[PDB]
RNA sequence: CUCCGUUGCCCUCGGCCGAUCGAAAGGGAGUCGGGUUCAGAUCCCCGAAUCCGGAGUGGCGGAGAUGGGCGCCGCGAGGCGU
RNA sequence: CGGGGGGGCGAGCCCCGAGGGGCUCUCGCUUCUGGCGCCAAGCGCCCGGCCGCGCGCCGGCCGGGCGCGACCCGCUCCGGGG
């Protein structure tokens, strides 16, 4: 994303309610490699993105 | 076998993330427009708030058993519709100049129906029972007026619905109502009311004059402070 | 209970109804402008226009400046009791429309010239 | 062909007749076939391991 | 009034994202040889083309699509019943 | 969401008869792999027609409708201040 150190992330999870797919950007943290399931919220686990 | 064996079952799961949610009623999680929050909101500050006993008394009313003897006595009186009109001029009119006509005839009990009409009448003592609306949209036309009809020793009433009171009157709406005569057979019925009514009301005043009415929270918030009580005594309880 | 499914409210699609005018609001409708005595105005009679009827066909109109090639086309058939192929029309600078006029080939432009009293 | 070409192209010059066909690119669609195995199989596995658990617990 | 069309209402489904303008150089389907004028020419004409839209009643071909089985009758090509 | 209430695989405690019950937790169930996932199956309960038994809420055929599935109630659309 120009006039920005940090790379973008596009994650695309689905929406959990409508059939379709919502799409995001997340600042992408370092060790984000592309193919990574990311997990989101409460009960996620302690790890990387 | 009368079960071909494929129809089968399917039974999805609709755990967080498993199969796709399906659509509950939602009347709570939803956008409720200007009007609607607003009017929502206004009966709830109108619990919320410590309301005045002079406006919390249009909140205690009648019950289904009065108020229905109310309404039955209202409908041997409610004042000539228009057309019941015209037949009771028209008929004078026919019977003066043919078989005698000195033309007063008797004019029967009726009711009586707004509130600068009543509270004359009322500050008169010319009134048996006065029906008050509760819901009456300025408050101020009818704030007043149980005070004045107790101080006259007017037996007065608050009824539900200025809708059906303003019904026995051919009306929209109406505040208030009164009967100043009753037919003399109907009269046994009007002082079984009376009698119950203040009972009730008139002699009341120190009870309902001195009694705020809202200071009551959201049941979301009861809840919590509730909960907290049974850690308070469940601490020095055990 | 007609539930909510979705978390908007939309407005309720209401009826609504259909002029029943009380009045006409003007008296009477507009009498038509541009007619087959009014769209055109003249042919043409240049030397670049008697050689373009005898050599091609054609006849070269000045034509009123709102009309279209259907306008034009009904016009010179309704009128020269002619048909026409096509049209294919230019403003003059000077705002003069001309339309020139191809006649279908059954059908001659040197006669309906002699017709029309040009040449 | 510049897209709007297409709506003149008949059916057959814009895909190739598959699964898939015409979007993506064999070799990620015979990796999505046995991919959908793998997933597949492996609930299979989880379900009969997570009912052996219960039977024991 | 068949069937189709059209409209009326009743039920059913639809997230969006901003009333609107902004390119003669950005995005945007499809036209080119030859001929022709004093001046005009992918413009006119001759011939070759092409896009978009319409085609309903469907204009005409071709695909859908023309097996197999079983059962008879026929020399056999074959015919019929299911 | 906050309360409530179902569930129940399971843990603590309480009870218990060893069947089980109560209170507490937990869940509310998707983590090895660029996989699929909407417009509902299933059960239930009804009604229209039509066909068969003939008593026809018996049975079939055709065609519909509602309930659960997808707990119930509310009073602030969720969050943070004050
Ligand atoms: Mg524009
Ligand atoms: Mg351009």
């Amino acid at each position: 994303d120009p006039g920005r150190g940090a790379p973008l992330a596009k994650v695309v999870f689905r929406d959990p309610y409508r059939f379709k797919k919502r799409t995001e950007l997340f600042i992408a943290a370092e060790g984000i490699h592309t193919g990574q399931f990311v997990y989101c919220g409460k009960k996620a686990q302690l790890n990387i993105g | 076998k009368v079960v071909n064996l494929l129809f089968e079952k399917r039974p999805k799961n609709f755990g967080i993330g498993q199969d796709i949610q399906p659509k509950r009623d939602l009347t709570r999680f939803v956008k409720w427009p200007r009007y609607i929050r607003l009017q929502r909101q206004r009966a709830i500050l109108y619990k919320r708030l410590k309301v005045p006993p002079t406006i919390n008394q249009f909140t205690q009313a009648l019950d289904r058993q009065t108020a229905t003897q109310l309404l039955k006595l209202t409908h041997k009186y409610r004042p000539e519709t228009k057309q019941e009109k015209k037949q009771r001029l028209l008929a004078r009119a026919e019977k003066k100049a043919a078989g005698k006509g000195d033309v007063p005839t008797k004019r029967p009990p009726v009711l009586r129906a707004g509130v600068n009409t009543v509270t004359t009448l009322v500050e008169n003592k010319k009134a048996q029972l006065v029906v008050i609306a509760h819901d009456v949209d300025p408050i101020e036309l009818v704030v007043f007026l149980p005070a004045l009809c107790r101080k006259m020793g007017v037996p007065y009433c608050i009824i539900k619905g200025k809708a059906r009171l303003g019904r026995l009157v051919h009306r929209k709406t109406c505040t208030t109502v009164a009967f100043t005569q009753v037919n003399s057979e109907d009269k046994g019925a009007l002082a079984k009311l009376v009698e119950a009514i203040r009972t009730n009301y008139n002699d009341r005043y120190n009870e309902i004059r001195r009694h705020w009415g809202g200071n009551v929270l959201g049941p979301k918030s009861v809840a919590r402070i509730t909960k907290l009580e049974k850690a308070k005594a469940k601490e020095l309880a055990t | 209970k007609k539930i909510r499914t979705s978390p908007t409210f939309r407005r309720p699609k209401t009826l609504r109804l259909r002029r029943q005018p009380k009045y006409p609001r003007k008296s009477a409708p507009r009498r038509n402008k541009l007619d087959h005595y009014a769209i055109i105005k003249f042919p043409l009679t240049t030397e670049s226009a008697m050689k373009k009827i005898e050599d091609n066909n054609t006849l070269v109109f000045i034509v009123d400046v709102k009309a279209n090639k259907h306008q034009i086309k009904q016009a010179v058939k309704k009128l020269y009791d002619i048909d026409v192929a096509k049209v294919n029309t230019l403003i003059r600078p000077d705002g003069e429309k001309k339309a020139y006029v191809r006649l279908a080939p059954d059908y001659d432009a040197l006669d309906v010239a002699n017709k029309i009293g040009i040449i | 062909v510049r897209p709007k070409v297409l709506m003149r192209l008949s059916k057959t010059k814009k895909h190739v007749s598959r699964a898939y066909g015409g979007s993506m690119c064999a070799k990620c669609v015979r990796d999505r076939i046995k991919r959908a195995f793998l997933i597949e199989e492996q609930k299979i596995v989880v379900k009969v391991l997570k009912a052996q658990a219960q039977s024991q617990k």
